[PDB]
């Protein structure tokens, strides 16, 4: 499954 | 190739880049899609990259939340990124 991502 | 990047909020907008976490074989802070005009693009950021340092804090095995936290805490901080450090993982 895709890895977690965050918006900066 | 260890690359250097300095992010500073000279105006009133974020850096313009995102971050992702790697697998167990190579866990760390990766770089996600970025917006144009922001600091991220101005420094030469993009998907694949991998931050290995931030204001002295080693991002070699830094937690995901930790990366976003420190980056959120200080608007202007020097981040050391290494090209391919993340692209290797992205290549799934």
């Amino acid at each position: 499954t895709p890895l977690e991502i965050t918006e900066l | 190739k260890e690359k250097k990047v300095f992010i500073s909020l000279v105006g009133s907008r974020g850096l313009g880049c995102s971050i992702s976490s790697g697998p167990i074989q190579k866990p760390g802070i990766f770089i996600s899609h970025v917006k144009p005009g922001s600091l991220s693009a101005e420094v030469g950021l993009e998907i694949g990259d991998q931050i290995v340092e931030v204001n002295g804090v080693d991002f070699s095995n830094l937690d995901h939340k930790e990366a976003v936290n420190v980056l959120k805490s200080s608007r202007s901080l020097t981040i050391s990124i290494v090209a391919a450090a993340g692209r290797e993982l992205f290549m799934t």
